[PDB]
């Protein structure tokens, strides 16, 4: 039971980047997954979740428009690709398996940092 | 939109004493879902409690979760010196997650 | 994992009973725990649920207000307090683990038998009125029939003539005497088991439900009727 | 010659209700006086007896320990208390005057509905499966049908196995996910209010009753069974 | 003429219950008095009996010094205490007058289920192997669920003696054990066969996993 | 690499014995050491099982709260107390040393016995299917003469309890219709449903009450 | 697009019967056509097809040799003659225009019955024998029952034992009278309706196939056989 996530970095204003996590020890097909920032010397901020086929996904104000959640069930992988990217998004992104009401976010990646700047 | 704010911002403790945290939120937390984590420098949240009062599976038991609708409160009997960190409070009662801001023990 | 069950038993009406269900294997004080009972010979019916603090109980209709869910976190223990029991409250009751949509009820107790009764049964005679249902007109005859599993003694047998929404009507009674104020077109027959209600033309005001009736004991019995239509 | 009954209502499970019948036109002292029942769309049913003064006063086994007729002669009147009550005790209940030789139940009260319900119309999605028996042999397949009645959020659905004698055992959860240790030829599909078990090829381990079962809300609800013989 | 009967339920195993019969409508001073059970898909069989005291009580084998029958002439009730209880006490159990000569059980109590309970099953075929010397024998073992790492071994055992290990982990040949044993298969479906039969072959073959905490046996195969 | 077992013999039924299983050859301070059982005409079965210390020892239901397993490491010996003996609790005992993913049961001991301790009555045919209207003969063939014809057949439905017949071999009970019958005498008695009805569908037992130990046939189901 | 179908009736056994098909509505001619027969509350059976002048006319085992398909394009008319006729014979028969890959029979005749029989209208003297089947052990007693519709007069009834393969062999007849050679233990009663084979102890060799016969008039019949094993 974890989350192997990858991706992140520095990138330039307006510029795009696409985050990646993979699943293990459980049945990702069916869990609702989440992703969660959190700004440097800030506090935890959701951002997008998404849910089984049929379901609506979800989107932060802050991030609707420009970044897209989605997931391959074949491969157990969750992804977000983030594009327009400003330095409000500068910020280490966790990817988190939600569960409800029997565990909320009891599973989180270990995070990955990204800084836009020029 | 569900406001959680988290009092008092800073807690300064000595290992062994109480540690007694409070989230209010702006509205009443539908079926008390309601989550707290623990995040130590550098490391992603790990959850402690969830559904207001379940401690999670390794959780130490000093760790207990209590209260309902707008007023939570998370407890820690005896300090250990691995228990000072940020603990936010979470709900999940609606399509709209929100976080307490965090209350340092320091 | 496992869900141990005690308890249970033959207990009679109105009385008191707790089912227990000790869990082990996994984390007990955060799982959702459910009771379900299955009649005999019947289908699985949900009975009660409990979760962690801060959530509501909840009971079906047949059992609210008479029975009680409980857990002891700290023994890992499931309860259910059976109070004001009736015979339809017999079936077998399961303890199980919820996990939604994690594994619905994923793990169950083995189920103990809970009868309530007071000792049936039985010696009671036993009427079968045939046939269910007579479709006719006016003027024809309607003869019904009323077949007792045991003799019965001094043919105390009566029938009766119940229409939709009033009590019943006395017709015959010590299975040949009509009573006061019956039309002679209803007379009764028959003896020991085999027992007969004619009318002999039926009018419109004859379309009713009859009902035979054994008197003979201590505990009356009647037949499920017969519907004239 | 007159019963005056009074009481009965609607009351909840577990709740209690006393009615009486008052007597007039007769020597009520010498009286032997019973209660009667008759649960809607079905037949009457004897509840219990009483007579003169060595009281020697019966019931039935539905009612023996839940229910106390008595009566007080010096007011003409007939009691019942009933206590106890669930959803089965829902009935029409009547006084009756028992005559036996001379007129086996002459005289009835009018009759009071007494309904114990604690607010059961129906929200709950009632879930049909087809159909009820299935004879098949080894090496065929088997296809069970599972219908709502409403359409099941987040196809919260259940299956289950039921041998005799033993607790059910979660075969597919989600409507298609397969259970930990479920063969392969088990199988489930469907979405919203149709859903589907498939067997691919029977064993002679797999002839038992199956049921299906719906999570998504909180009123859950089993299928009546599928038996597979 | 009743026998109202009460008691019984789910219980551990070494643990006690008590049942009681409370009778009416007949002399029940003078009725001799039985108790008889029923396991589940069994048949019926007696259990203890009581008469006038007078009172030489009979007991069954099964129950005899854990169980104690009794009765309260002035409560009109039967009694039987169950002490000390095992998996093979799980029947259901009644309570009965006995009249002899005029009418043996004439009454019955309802009968109240006792159940004193709380894996993996597996299934050897064929039951029975007829075969000569110099032929083969074929033997599979078919678990109820997969047999985690293969934790499968076979034994075989001869009239009066002890197992003796023959393949274990699916496929380890044990120490002394003659190349023409070999086990295969894996996950539900395992096989053990003897390529030429010798005369000193002829014996009972289990198949064995341990794969769990409840360690299970298959039920056997004779090779005669 | 050695199991010397001891103890074992006839006890009555909830007595007490113990069986002790000495080692050798190995380091059995470490060792997994199990009990297994097996009935006279029967399969292997698991009975116990105990390992080193902070570990659980195990038991099976049919000898849990009766049994008690132990070892004292300092004799290289392994024990067995069997307290309220039942007349299941009948069979040959094994200990074992479990090696597990290394040999499972490698090592066995040569088992010892343990046994704790009239006229059988067999019916035929096991099993009758017939249609309404037709006749339903019935055998109970006892292994020896029943005594002053003290024998009596019951009608058990399913769920329900038994009921009453016939006694005294051909003696029709109260309120049973007459199209049930008995005959026989000595060692083969007869029940004849004359003209079945549907719920006279049930299994049939028959019953000698003649002795000491009073006996049932093992029923025939009529479907 | 229709067939119209003509003929059929009640004849007698070896007789002759024409059926016709008239069709419209379609190119006839190039047309393959089928018959197909129903024995009264049995399955369809396929009976002869008919194609071009360059293709071969089929029948099945049942019908060829007796059987006739033809067909006169001109008339668009299908023809089937049956000849020399047996009760084996009757069914309902229906034309249908086999279309192979492009509709299987997709347009069918309506039908006619052909009913091939010397008799009147009472019936035959049936024998029915129960149970079916009896499993037994040597030394046990073996009760077979055979009823007959009718009384059999004088007695007239006879059982016989048949083992595999070989000739059956005369056990009882006149209902008591045992044959030549048989052992005492069998025996046989009844009379009228009601009759009775007795197997006081069973051996090893008795375990056959046991049939009763009635000669009480000119139409011998049997019954379907006890199987004793």
């Amino acid at each position: 039971v974890q989350l192997v996530e990858s991706g992140g970095g520095l990138v330039q204003p307006g510029g795009s980047l696409r985050l990646s996590c993979a699943a293990s020890g459980f049945t990702f097909r069916n869990s609702a997954m989440h992703w969660v920032r959190q700004a440097p010397g800030k506090g935890l901020e959701w951002v997008s979740s998404i849910w089984y086929s049929g379901s609506n996904t979800y989107y932060a104000d802050s991030v609707k428009g420009r970044f897209t959640i989605s997931r391959d069930n074949s491969k157990n992988t969750l992804y977000l690709q983030m594009n327009s990217l400003t330095a409000e998004d500068t910020a280490v992104y966790y990817c988190a398996r939600f569960a409800g009401g029997w565990g909320a976010y009891d599973v989180w990646g270990q995070g990955t940092l990204v800084t836009v700047s020029s | 939109d569900i406001v959680l704010t988290q009092s008092p911002a800073t807690l300064s403790l000595s290992p062994g004493e109480r540690a007694t945290l409070s989230c209010r939120a702006s509205q009443s937390v539908s079926s008390n879902y309601l989550a707290w984590y623990q995040q130590k420098p550098g490391q992603a949240p790990r959850l402690l409690i969830y559904d207001s009062s379940s401690r999670a599976t390794g959780v130490p038991a000093r760790f207990s979760g209590s209260g309902s609708g707008t007023d939570f409160t998370l407890t820690i009997s005896s300090l250990e010196p691995e228990d000072f960190a940020v603990y936010y409070c979470h709900q999940y009662s609606d399509i709209s997650p929100t976080f307490g801001q965090g209350t340092k023990v320091e | 994992v496992q869900l141990v069950e005690s308890g249970g038993g033959l207990v009679q009406p109105g009385g008191s009973l707790r089912l227990s269900c000790a869990a082990s294997g996994f984390t007990f004080r955060n799982s959702a725990m459910h009771w379900v009972r299955q009649a005999p010979g019947k289908g699985l019916e949900w009975v009660s649920s409990i979760w962690y603090s801060g959530s509501n109980t909840y009971y079906a209709d047949s059992v609210k207000g008479r029975f009680t869910i409980s857990r002891d976190n700290s023994k890992n223990t499931l309860y259910l307090q059976m109070n004001s029991l009736t015979a339809e409250d017999t079936a077998v009751y399961y303890c199980a683990r919820f996990a939604g949509g994690w594994g619905a009820y994923d793990v169950w107790g083995q189920g103990t038998l809970v009868t309530v009764s007071s000792g049936g049964g039985g010696s009671d005679i036993v009427l079968t009125q045939s046939p269910a249902t007579l479709s006719l007109s006016p003027g024809e005859r309607a003869t019904l029939s009323c077949r007792a599993s045991q003799s019965v003694s001094s043919n105390y047998l009566a029938w009766y003539q119940q229409k939709p929404g009033q009590a019943p009507r006395l017709l015959i009674y010590d299975s040949s005497s009509r009573a006061t104020g019956v039309p002679a077109r209803f007379s009764g027959s028959g003896s020991g088991t085999d027992f007969t209600l004619t009318i002999s033309s039926l009018e419109p005001e004859d379309f009713a439900v009859y009902y035979c009736h054994q008197y003979s004991d201590i505990s009356p019995t009647f037949g499920q009727g017969t519907k004239v239509e």
